[PDB]
RNA sequence: GACGGGGCAUUGUAAGUGGCAGAGUGACGAUCCACUGAGAUCCAGCCCCGUCGCAUUCGU
RNA sequence: CAAGGUGAACAGCCUCUGGCCAAUGGAACAAUGUAGGCAAGGGAAGUCGGCAAAACGGAUCCGUAACUUCGGGAAAAGGAUUGGCUCUGAGGACCGAC
RNA sequence: AGGAGGGCGCGGCGGCCGCUGCAAAACCCGGGGCGCGAGCCCGGGCGGAGCGGCCGUCGGUGCAGAUCUUGGUGGUAGUAGCAAAUAUUCAAAUGAGAACUUUGAAGGCCGAAGAGGAGAAAGGUUCCAUGUGAACGGCACUUGCACAUGGGUAAGCCGAUC
């Protein structure tokens, strides 16, 4: 018989299976559509989640009750020091889909990125790319490099840069192995893309070359793991009555007599968390550039000299010394987790997209307690 | 005594035997399988490592409900392995008996390997257990016979 | 080699979240683990006065920090762990010290 | 070298509980060879077997509270 | 790495010494005040840096 | 047979004499259990049903309805107080205890 | 469903004809055949003392079932499980072997209508000493309410008895 009352189903079938992600670094599953009229540029970046704080700003939005009034907003800090370009990858079209044409690597690769090619770096002879580097010394070897680049200009339809992070700049990460990813170039002609990506070899590309203030971006990462979980927390089903024999944290009926099988749509217990997620439309509130006034947490209204890092450091992270992004709201994953930042796939012709953010105050109180001072200088002057 | 296998080099081989040994047959069968053509010195070190929890024994059959460890990941990609101490100590004792039998024959302890190892089921011994509603159930051990031949080549 | 040193063991962070009926028994096991890593000897002997000190507040309240002396001696080497003398002003500023 | 017979005999000889008998840990072999109540007596006179004192239960607090 | 130092945080002013402070009683005496936002704890999954250490396999 | 303290008390809780640590051990803290807790705002909307839980609780003072077989109801209901310290008064025997 | 005929096989008895320590019966075999078939014949092995065929006649004479009887054996499965009664730790000794035995120290519990000290029923040697092959003490044990060898219960007044 039909169910007595209607309620919508718990959870989405569009994120199935709720398993552990097969990767740790978030993966771009689709780059923005290439517009060959625009200049050559990168479409993605890698960063690390430092922590959260809250800001105060005055809202300019006609028709809203918040118009000309200040609002408090939680922001996530993502430390994004510049990436190093170490290679180029070309793709050609094919009736089966895109296919890697060839790749060209730079002569100098740091040991941080070379650790990525080893399970046990310190037990090995560290021979990776040692003979490849010899093409840049002879003259027949340089001929191959130029021939590979010319093949890229003639046959490729997609050109991507091979870039890695400078993971040793963040000492609190306690990691020497860099993160490596492919980033698409989305401007100009194929010859323009190849020339643009080749001039960047062994060079640092800052976050300001990819994103700007007040832009909506997509954040890709793996959420926080939680291990084996029951249906009440994993799927959000309701608890049974207190009187329930053999426990109350289950789904009561897991299916009818027919079909004589359990369906894939019924909530079951299993892994919760550590899933790949692509979250879009996160606004950039600030770009903190190392060696500039924009790096400090002082605003035009607050002239107090303070750093972005809260008192006592970012809990479980450390001190932010490199370039960073302030982003409205929450972000996937725990602290220290590597996050992939991608340009929006759609046109951002909206008021929230086109709004101009002006910060009034940045909180730098300690997040390890009920912090009440904005700086260590203020705390010491208070106690004498 | 006739074993199930002849040495095929009786002058260059030594044997050891044990009947009705009070150790689980299923555990000892896996231990005996793990050292089938092993050299004598590597077999001794492997069994001491099992006693010391440093090397696991792979459980291939008689494996239902056995945990996963990663110490057994080589030569058993699924982690199913364990450290049967009693079954390892009983085999170690037999290995020392055959080793001294070889020394009497004068064969060198080096270049000695297990050419034959076999675990057979002994007659079971009876004990008792008590169940709900005044019922009695069997409570049985499964002892085994172990045969062992070391050969030079 | 034969050497004698004085260490301060932070038992508070080693026993955080431990079950009440096992806090003093686990402190003894952490002391053994500490000596095995500090001197490399798999044979660690805990002095009876050190056992009394660990248990002097019952099974529950193990001291947060304990100044111990670990003397590595030849039998094949073993470590003998005893209670060390605390100077005045407590353990502040006290690192690992070499005895004699 | 079990001394469970000597502790039982000393408990009877000294007229106390088994929990009050102290056998010299450095004289385990000398106490062991004793097997009669006469030998136990010779060990008590020598000083290898001792009746431990009662656990202290003070009445100081009850006296103080009563004066209050 | 182990201690230690600093930062950060929680609780709420330690022990001790001193006081012509203290209902009163015949030296006692709750409590109060000063040293003293003190003392204690703080990664165990917080942040930053003077003393001491440091076997089994695989050939496309 | 049957001790000390608290207390009205052979209540509960702690201790002395005496007796015991015998109940397979080790590692780790997933789901679901079992036993035991807390939870903002609401307060039975839950459920056949307040099931379960929570609230009440000792002592002292005040005060206590209908109905009644005049004995009860009644600890009805409803209020207030309670620590520590320093004292003060009263109540005795031939110096003492509450 | 049912009836009948002709055959195959098992065990005796009366007869006849044989075999076998130069290896009978039984059992085993990817050995070779005969018969539509029930079955039979031979080969190789094991085994070590009896067996067969033909005629007649006789019978406790042929199994896949009966939640069939008795015995043995699997999968389940090295799985379910060993979670009440707050609790152990250190050093030493003994021993082939010690988380479990003994000593000392420490930390705890029973809390005197007890986890203390003694009796009536009931049990019958479990009591004590020494020793230890296995079994048993649902992990273990050097250890015992196990096992083996010895020892131990005294009345005119306590009881029965009246
Ligand atoms: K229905
Ligand atoms: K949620
Ligand atoms: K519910
Ligand atoms: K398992
Ligand atoms: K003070
Ligand atoms: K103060
Ligand atoms: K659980
Ligand atoms: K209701
Ligand atoms: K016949
Ligand atoms: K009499
Ligand atoms: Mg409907
Ligand atoms: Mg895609
Ligand atoms: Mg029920
Ligand atoms: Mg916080
Ligand atoms: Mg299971
Ligand atoms: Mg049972
Ligand atoms: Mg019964
Ligand atoms: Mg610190
Ligand atoms: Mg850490
Ligand atoms: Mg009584
Ligand atoms: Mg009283
Ligand atoms: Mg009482
Ligand atoms: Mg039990
Ligand atoms: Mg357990
Ligand atoms: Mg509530
Ligand atoms: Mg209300
Ligand atoms: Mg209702
Ligand atoms: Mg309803
Ligand atoms: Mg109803
Ligand atoms: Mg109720
Ligand atoms: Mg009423
Ligand atoms: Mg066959
Ligand atoms: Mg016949
Ligand atoms: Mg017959
Ligand atoms: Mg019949
Ligand atoms: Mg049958
Ligand atoms: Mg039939
Ligand atoms: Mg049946
Ligand atoms: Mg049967
Ligand atoms: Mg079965
Ligand atoms: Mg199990
Ligand atoms: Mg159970
Ligand atoms: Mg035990
Ligand atoms: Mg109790
Ligand atoms: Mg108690
Ligand atoms: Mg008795
Ligand atoms: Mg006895
Ligand atoms: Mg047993
Ligand atoms: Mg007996
Ligand atoms: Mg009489």
């Amino acid at each position: 018989s039909h169910r007595k009352f209607e309620h919508p189903r718990h959870g989405s079938l569009g994120f199935l299976p709720r398993k552990r992600c097969s990767r740790h670094r978030g993966k771009v599953k689709s780059f923005p559509k290439d517009d060959q009229q625009k200049p050559c540029h990168l479409t993605a970046f890698l960063g690390y989640k430092a922590g959260m704080t809250h800001i105060v700003r005055e809202v300019e939005k006609p028709g809203s009750k918040l118009h000309k009034k200040e609002t408090c907003e939680a922001v996530t800090i993502i430390e994004t020091p510049p990436l190093v370009i170490v290679g180029l990858v070309a793709y050609v079209k094919t009736p089966r889909g895109l296919r890697t044409l060839n790749s060209v690597w730079a002569q100098h690769l740091s040991e941080d990125v070379r650790r990525r090619f080893y399970k046990n770096w310190c037990k090995s002879k560290k021979k990776a790319f040692t003979k490849y580097a010899l093409k840049y010394d002879s003259d027949a070897g340089k001929k191959e490099i130029q021939l590979q680049l010319e093949k890229m200009k003639k046959y490729a339809t997609i050109v991507r840069v091979i870039a890695h992070t400078q993971i040793r700049k963040m000492k609190g990460l306690k990691q020497k192995k860099a993160h490596l990813m492919e980033i698409q170039v989305n401007g100009g002609t194929i010859a323009d893309k190849v020339d643009y990506g080749y001039k960047f070899f062994e060079k640092e590309v800052p976050v300001e070359a990819v994103f700007q203030k007040d832009e909506m971006v997509d954040i890709i990462g793996v959420t926080k793991g939680k291990g084996y979980e029951g249906v009440v927390t994993r799927w959000g089903v309701t608890r049974l009555p207190r009187k329930t024999h053999r426990g109350l944290r289950k789904v009561a009926c897991i299916g009818a007599w027919h079909p004589a099988r359990v369906s894939y749509t019924v909530a079951r217990a299993g892994q919760n968390g550590y899933h790949h997620r692509t979250e879009m439309n996160k606004k950039i509130y600030k770009m903190g550039k190392s060696g500039q006034e924009s790096h400090e947490a002082c605003t035009e209204f607050d002239r107090t000299e303070k750093d972005i890092t809260p008192m006592g450091g970012f809990p479980h992270y450390g001190v932010v010394k490199g370039d960073y992004l302030m982003i409205k709201g929450c972000c996937v994953g725990p602290k220290k987790r590597v996050v992939t930042l991608r340009q929006s796939l759609l046109k951002q012709t909206s008021r929230l997209a086109l709004e101009e953010i002006k910060l009034k105050f940045i909180d730098t109180s300690s997040k390890f307690g009920h912090g009440r001072f904005q700086t260590t200088d203020e705390k010491q002057k208070f106690y004498g | 005594v006739k074993y199930s296998t002849d040495p095929a080099n009786p002058t260059k081989s030594a044997k050891a035997m044990g009947r009705d040994l009070r150790v689980h047959f299923k555990n000892t069968r896996e231990t005996a399988f793990a050292l089938r053509k092993m050299s004598l010195n590597k077999a001794k070190r492997y069994l001491e490592d099992v006693l010391a929890h440093k090397q696991a024994i792979p459980f291939r059959r008689y494996c239902r409900g056995v945990g996963r460890t990663a110490q057994v990941k080589n030569r058993q990609p699924n982690g199913q392995g364990r450290w049967p101490a009693k079954s390892a100590k009983f085999v170690l004792d037999l290995l020392k008996n055959a080793e001294s039998n070889a020394e009497v024959k004068g064969l060198d302890v080096d270049a000695l390997y297990i050419s034959h190892i076999q675990v057979n089921q002994a007659q079971k011994q009876r004990r008792r257990t008590y169940r709900a509603h005044g019922r009695i159930n069997p409570y049985m051990s499964n002892p085994c016979h172990i045969e062992l031949i070391l050969s030079e080549k | 080699e034969v050497v004698t040193r004085e260490y301060t063991v932070n038992l508070h962070k080693r026993l955080h979240g431990c079950t009440f009926k096992k806090k003093a028994p686990n402190a003894i096991k952490e002391i053994r683990k500490f000596a095995q890593k500090a001197m490399g000897t798999n044979d660690v002997r805990i002095d009876v006065k050190l056992n009394k000190h660990i248990w002097s507040s019952g099974i529950r309240s193990v001291p947060r920090r304990v100044r111990v002396r670990i003397a590595r001696k030849r039998n094949e080497l073993y470590s003998l762990v005893t209670v060390a003398e605390v100077p005045q002003e407590g353990l502040k500023g006290l690192g690992t010290k070499v005895v004699e | 070298v079990s001394l469970k017979l000597q502790k039982r005999l000393a408990s009877s000889v000294l007229k106390c509980g088994k929990g009050k008998v102290w056998l010299d840990p450095n004289e385990v072999n000398e106490i062991s060879m004793a097997n009669s109540r006469q030998n136990i007596r010779k060990l008590v006179k020598d000083g290898f077997i001792i009746r431990k004192p009662q656990k202290i239960h003070s009445r100081s607090r009850a006296r103080r509270a009563h004066e209050a």
